[PDB]
């Protein structure tokens, strides 16, 4: 059985990293776990990796977004950054505005690892589960 | 009631299953000897038509901080938002009602689906807010009861 | 062999949801059909999807831009959206402009199930095969 | 094993197609080969290709923004398309900015097929490991 | 005639093989016993120049709705566009050629390539339409037959 | 001296290892009869902090053309950056130090973190420049030595 998952934006998320949901819709996990925002990885490997946000508000002022899919582990007191988009200048001031930011790549992870999404303004995004997800597949 | 076609998959024998009404799902397809079998919705999931779905949907729309519900999540249906008091629905966001100005007044409220209506004062009617309720108004007859120190505009009462 | 389609845009579609090119140029089709717009499934399982659309115009008016890919089967006589991205204030007032739309993510679907892609504006997509584009895998 | 790359963004290109970096970071390089910019493929077969760049700048005025994907082989003296986006239109005159483009698709690719990456502006790209980035893998 | 590098399959042999040109591309390659066979490009696909490619490229370019053909999807090349009458190339688009206002004339019609050039009227001339086509002209010599009314603009004509 | 959880590849026997300081990874786990054994950064690699890696963090902070090495990869740290003289940090970007213009003065200059600073020249003050240094100056005492011509502005001085 295939190492998956694919979660979806949790309205929820008062804080950084993001939560996600693991259990409701059209969402998949196996052989991977969820734990506090983020994905746990029990088997070393290849695997790709990707996350959607989309951002949203009603009136324009070009506050920059960021958004970023990173790891941590025990081994070293400190973040690596696997993939980051940021957007500025990216809506004319005062309009109602929307944009998503898309990153998907390969990588090397090992278990134990536990992987999280950030993003720069929580307030504006919005967690519609085809709007905003997070996911991975061993190769 | 209506119906689905089906293979058996003990002999692939070609079958004609009814379905399942809303509410419900397909727990067990029909075979030569019994019917479908329908199970009831489990809680936040729904099936709002017939089906022959083997698992329901889930209650996928939620609401936002500008909104409410106006209909519940339901084994029958999903949820369904609305604008909350003062708000109003524009390209997928709930917007604030707009307020009309001062020389301007209110000629319909805003509503869930609709912004404020405005009008400019017509002769003889102020308005001297801003204002998303405040309709225009007609001046003071200061010579009905002393007489007029100055004439009323569209935004400002007649003065005695 | 491995199930996988890569289509292209057609220029043709005169309708939603868009129509695909299947037989020419760099596209892909095997152990899965095109028919009428639809991606048809034949073998029940995790299936990565994935879509672009580029859109384009020479006079900007903010116009929503919406990209959606979505399911369709007999079995719900309702469409389930997967994934959607949406672009609102992504141009300068009345100046040429372009952009395109990323999706894609992991599913499991199921055999017969038919995928689409919808757009809200059928006549701001560019059909350059290099530029928009749908397909999928099997995982 | 697993024919694989994932390679960052090279500070150093001083011309088109892009460079690479092969060796250190948070890169993946597996029975294919980098040389000049360009990814070897050495068996015959799919692969799912994608890329991301980041491009920012001080002060927007809309230059127009390219990414491609592109395949050279020895057969034919011509460089053939595989993905690519544009932007147009994308910042307010003027003001600080910054958006990536992202491409991801699968393709059959053979055996000495060279791939590379292009963009318009090579002074707008930004080069951070996980904000520029081009890599591929065997389905 | 331009060759290429070819391993034979069945024995690993290196042999120099001939390539196909322009209209065709290699159906079998060179053997030890028989040279490259070229094939004939199949309808919507072509080749350019001498090439050992094992399938025709297609016709990718296709002509949006302010374009034209300028050249065929034949065998020996992909089609090309331009922009249709009235518009030209910027950018990848193809635009409306300008018009010039009034008191300004055309120096250069539009083509595909360039837009619609304009100069302000020189003394003694004028264009009164806002037109893609029209140049200055001079004014009416009112004195060479009545007398002058109101001296001509660089948009009105010389009144009579 | 921190420690790790480790169990033994060999045993499964669950073990208390050391960590590497920085500038080392672990080259070998702890076994029942050996401890940790850490082995040094290799060139463009680093660890800052006392760590269980196998291997040592790139040094992936890379100073763009705005930019100078603030400090040096090294193996117990990254590389990081300022911006060069003449420029400030601003949301990731290094912008050129703003100048103030003539009738404004320089009341703080920019540094790395910081944009120049300008006020409206006071009183009796003056300058002329557009410029990222020159200071609001005193007008000339005419009188304290001619007779004023001209009084002086916030932008030019007193002539005599
Ligand atoms: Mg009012
Ligand atoms: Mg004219
Ligand atoms: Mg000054």
């Amino acid at each position: 059985l295939r190492k998956v998952a694919h979660l979806t934006g949790k309205s929820n998320s008062r804080s950084m990293p993001l939560e996600w949901e693991d259990t409701y819709g059209i969402v998949l996990l196996s052989g991977v776990k969820y734990k506090k925002g983020g994905l746990v990885i029990n088997e070393t490997g290849l695997y790709f990796v990707y996350s959607k946000v989309y951002f949203r508000g009603q009136s324009c002022n070009n506050l920059p977004l960021s958004h970023k899919v990173y790891m941590r582990n025990s081994k070293y007191p400190q973040d690596l950054v696997m993939m980051e988009g940021k957007m500025m200048s990216y809506c004319t001031t005062g309009q109602m505005w929307a944009r998503s930011s898309y990153l998907g790549a390969v990588f090397n992870l090992t278990s134990a690892d536990h992987l999280y999404v950030n993003v720069s303004e929580l307030s504006l995004v919005n967690f519609e589960e085809s709007q905003t997800f997070f996911g991975l597949y061993k190769l | 009631t209506p119906t689905y076609p089906w293979r058996d998959a003990e002999t692939g024998e070609r079958l004609v299953c009814a379905q399942c009404p809303p509410g419900t799902f397909v727990q067990r397809p029909c075979r030569r000897d019994s019917p479908t079998t329908c199970g009831p919705c489990p809680p936040r999931h729904y099936t709002q038509f017939w089906n022959y779905l083997e698992r329901c949907r889930y209650c996928n729309v939620l609401c936002g901080e500008r909104e409410e519900e106006a209909r519940a999540c339901h084994a029958t249906h999903n949820r369904a938002c609305r604008c909350r008091t003062g708000f109003f629905a524009h390209a997928g966001f709930c917007l604030e009602h707009a307020s009309c100005p001062p020389g301007a007044g209110v000629i319909a409220p805003g509503t869930p689906s609709q912004n404020t209506q405005c009008q400019p004062c017509p002769p003889g009617t102020f308005s001297a807010s801003s204002s998303s309720s405040e309709q225009c108004q007609p001046h003071r007859n200061c010579t009905a009861l002393l007489a007029l120190n100055v004439p009323g505009s569209s935004s400002h009462d007649t003065l005695c």
